[PDB]
C-alpha cells in the first residue's frame, strides 16, 4: 500500500494544517523532480539512521537533499501556490485537502522544462536529484 | 655437469655450488660496501673449494640480475676471473628469478604466482607467455627496507625485522596509517612516515608495530590476490629475506586458503638471497656483464574483489556492490577499509557529474552492509572493445583530463574500469581522494600506462597516444605532469 502521493494546484497554506493532528507530510510542488524524487525521500527517510526526529518531517529533509532542517523548509518547504501531498488514509489526505485549496494535480509534481533550470540552480537532470539525496550522509 | 655460482646484488656475500640433478654442496653468506664483496668473496670460495674439488666444477654463475652497481662489477670481477683460471663457462643471472627457481626447486611447487618480498626488492612476479613477467611492484622502498628503517628510526637492533614482529604480537591497538594501493602497486614510504610518527606521538610502541604489518602485510597479500586472478594460479609461492615473518606467512595462508589455492615457503636457508640460489638457475639455463636493473621481464626461458548483484530499484534495473570481507586481514582494519572506499565510491562516482563525466546514478549509499546502489549499465568494458573500436581510447583520455583539472585524482585506472552504452561511464572509484599535488596527477597517468602495458602490450603503441589524444584536448597542464612524469620515471635502479 503506497502513501497518497498527489500534486495540487491552487494551495492555502495556513497556520491550520499542522498543529491538529497532521500525520502526514506535504513539500512545495515547484522544487519536486517527479512523483519519484517524493518515493525516493520515503525509502530514504525510512530506511536511513533518522536525520528527523519524525517520519514525516524527515521527508521533508531527505527530499530537501540537504543536512540542515531549517535551511530544509527553505528550500523545499510547502507554500502557497501549488504542493505535493503525502498521507496514509483516503479520508486524512480529504481533511487537509479541505483545509489548503485548489485542485488534484499529478502534473505539478513532474519537471516541466522551467524547473530543469531553477531546481537544478538550487540543488547544484531528473534522476541527479535523486544522488544528491542518496549522498545526503557523507 | 655441475655449477658455482656467486651472489652479490645486494649486503649478502653468497657462494653456493650446486649438482645438474638438483643437491646444493656448498652454500654459505656473510653479511656503500662493495669491499664488503671484494673481501667476503676470497674467504667464502676457499671454504668452498675446501668442500668441492675445483676440476670438477663445469661453470661459473654470478647475479648480475637487479641491485647496487659497485656490487655487481665485483661479483662479475670475481666470476669473469674463475671462469678463465678454470677455463669454464661464465653464465650471468638474473637475480630475482633465481629467487624463483630454488623456490620450485625446494618446494613441491611448479608454476607459482611468487611474491618475491625481501630487504632489497618487493614486487609479484608469475611466468607468464614466455617470459616472467612483474605485476604487482612496490613504488618506492621495498616493504623490509620499508620495516627496517623504521626499526633503526626507533632505535631497534640491527635485524630490526624480529623484534618489530615481536612487539607486534603483544600489541592492542590498531593505529590508523595511510593504505596505499596505485592500482596494481604499492607505496610504503607513506607509511613509514605515518608509522614514524605515530611513534613520535605517544602511541604504545607494541601497538606502532603491530598496525605497522597490519597495514604492511595486507596490502601485501592484497595484490597478491589481484595477481592470482590474472595469472590464474594454483599455487602461491613465497620467497625472498622477510618471507621469515610468520604474520605474513599466515595471512598469505588464508588468503591463498579462500581461493582453495596452494601456498609453499622454500625451507629457510634459501629465501636469504644466496649462492646456490643463482648457481642452480645458470646450469638450469644451460639445460656479457653488468645490468643493475635487469627487468625481469625481458628473459628467455628454456624450462616450459567483491561481488554485485543485479536487481530492480524504483523503475531501473540496478546493481548492487557488497564489498565482501576478506578473512586473511585485521578483523578491525577489514571492515575499516570497505567502509572506507565505499565511502569514496559514491562520493566520487557522483562529483564526477559536476564536470560532466559519466558514471552510474548512485541510489543508495550503505556505509553498514558496505553496499551501494547504482543505476545498471550494461557491460561492455573498454578493456575488451579497444581493439576493433580503437576511438575509445580517445574518451578515456579526455574524461581523466577532467579530474585532473579538478584535482580529483583516481588510483586505480584500468580499461576494466570503464564500459561502453553510449558514453564511457566509470564503473568504479573505490580508492581515489583530491590532490593539489603534481606529482599525484603524474602518477596516475604511468598507473594506467602501466595497465595497458600489462593487458594490452599486443596494440599498446599509438594507443597511449590516443589516450593523449584525449587528454591533451581537456587538461591545459598536460605537458606541464608529463614532463615531471619522466622525473618520477627516473626512479630505475642507480644505472
Amino acid at each position: 500500500d503506497p502513501m497518497i502521493i498527489r500534486g495540487i494546484r491552487g494551495a492555502r497554506i495556513n497556520n491550520e494544517i499542522f498543529n491538529l493532528g497532521l500525520k502526514f507530510q506535504i513539500l512545495n510542488a515547484d522544487v519536486v523532480a517527479t512523483k519519484k524524487h517524493v518515493l525516493h525521500a520515503i525509502n530514504q527517510a525510512k530506511t536511513k539512521k533518522p536525520i528527523a526526529k519524525s517520519f514525516w518531517m524527515e521527508i521533508l529533509v531527505r527530499a530537501s537533499g540537504q543536512r540542515q532542517i531549517h535551511e530544509a523548509i527553505k528550500i523545499i518547504g510547502a507554500k502557497d501556490g501549488n504542493v505535493c501531498l503525502i498521507c496514509e488514509d483516503e479520508e486524512t489526505f480529504r481533511k487537509i485537502y479541505e483545509l489548503i485549496g485548489g485542485e488534484i494535480d499529478d502534473s505539478v509534481l513532474e519537471i516541466n522544462e522551467d524547473k530543469e533550470r531553477l531546481i537544478r540552480e538550487i540543488f547544484k537532470v531528473v534522476e541527479r536529484v535523486l544522488e544528491k539525496i542518496a549522498l545526503i550522509e557523507l | 655437469m655441475i655449477c658455482l655460482g656467486l651472489e652479490g646484488t645486494a649486503e649478502k656475500t653468497g657462494v653456493g655450488i650446486v649438482t645438474s640433478d638438483g643437491e646444493v654442496l656448498f652454500n654459505k653468506t656473510i653479511m656503500e660496501a662493495a669491499d664488503h664483496h671484494a673481501e667476503t668473496f676470497p674467504k667464502l670460495i676457499k671454504e668452498a673449494f675446501e668442500v668441492v674439488d675445483k676440476n670438477e666444477i663445469d661453470l661459473i654463475a654470478f647475479s648480475q640480475g637487479p641491485g647496487l652497481g659497485p656490487s655487481l662489477r665485483v661479483t662479475a670481477t670475481v666470476a669473469r676471473t674463475l671462469s678463465l683460471t678454470l677455463k669454464k663457462p661464465i653464465i650471468g643471472v638474473n637475480h630475482c628469478i633465481a629467487h624463483i627457481e630454488i623456490g620450485k626447486l625446494t618446494t613441491e611447487a611448479e608454476d607459482p604466482l611468487t611474491l618475491y618480498v625481501s630487504g632489497g626488492n618487493t614486487q609479484v612476479i608469475a611466468y607468464v607467455s614466455k617470459k616472467y613477467r612483474v605485476f604487482g611492484e612496490t613504488l618506492d622502498i621495498a616493504v623490509g627496507n620499508c620495516l627496517d628503517q623504521f626499526a633503526r628510526y626507533v632505535n631497534l637492533p640491527h635485524p630490526g625485522g624480529p623484534y618489530i614482529e615481536e612487539l607486534a604480537r603483544k600489541g592492542k591497538k590498531l593505529v590508523d596509517l595511510p593504505y596505499t594501493v596505485k592500482g596494481m602497486d604499492i607505496a610504503f614510504s607513506g607509511l613509514l612516515t605515518a608509522a614514524m610518527r605515530a611513534y613520535d606521538a605517544g602511541e604504545r610502541l607494541e601497538d606502532i608495530c603491530y598496525s605497522l604489518q597490519e597495514y604492511a602485510f595486507s596490502m601485501l597479500t592484497e595484490i597478491t590476490e589481484r595477481a592470482l586472478a590474472h595469472t590464474n594460479k594454483g599455487e602461491v609461492m613465497l620467497v625472498g629475506g622477510v618471507a621469515a615473518n610468520n604474520r605474513l606467512r599466515e595471512m598469505l595462508k588464508a588468503m591463498c586458503e579462500g581461493q582453495n589455492v596452494d601456498f609453499y615457503v622454500p625451507p629457510k636457508e634459501f629465501c636469504g638471497d644466496n649462492g646456490a640460489m643463482i648457481a642452480w638457475l645458470g646450469l638450469l639455463m644451460h639445460k656479457t656483464k653488468i645490468i643493475p636493473n635487469y627487468r625481469t621481464d625481458m628473459v628467455e626461458v628454456n624450462w616450459i574483489e567483491a561481488d554485485i548483484k543485479r536487481d530492480s530499484y524504483l523503475d531501473f534495473d540496478v546493481i548492487i556492490k557488497e564489498r565482501v570481507k576478506k578473512g586473511y586481514r585485521d578483523e578491525r582494519l577489514d571492515e575499516n577499509i570497505r567502509k572506507s572506499r565505499t565511502a569514496r565510491e559514491a562520493r566520487y562516482l557522483a562529483l564526477v557529474k559536476d564536470f560532466g563525466i559519466p558514471a552510474p546514478y548512485i541510489f543508495d549509499v550503505d556505509l553498514d552492509n558496505k553496499r551501494i546502489m547504482m543505476s545498471y549499465i550494461n557491460g561492455k568494458l573498454a578493456k575488451d572493445v579497444i581493439e576493433d573500436n580503437l576511438d575509445i581510447a580517445y574518451k578515456i583520455g579526455e574524461i581523466v583530463g577532467k579530474l585532473h583539472k579538478n584535482d580529483v585524482i583516481h588510483n586505480d585506472l584500468t580499461t576494466s574500469n570503464f564500459i561502453f552504452d553510449k558514453d564511457l561511464y566509470i564503473i568504479d572509484f573505490g580508492l581515489g581522494k583530491i590532490s593539489n599535488l603534481d606529482e599525484d596527477k603524474a602518477v596516475d597517468l604511468i598507473v594506467f600506462k602501466k595497465a595497458v602495458l600489462s593487458t594490452h602490450h599486443e596494440k599498446f603503441d599509438e594507443i597511449w597516444e590516443r589516450f593523449l589524444e584525449g587528454y591533451k584536448s581537456v587538461y591545459d597542464r598536460w605537458e606541464i605532469i608529463l614532463e615531471l612524469m619522466k622525473d618520477v620515471e627516473r626512479r630505475a635502479r642507480y644505472v
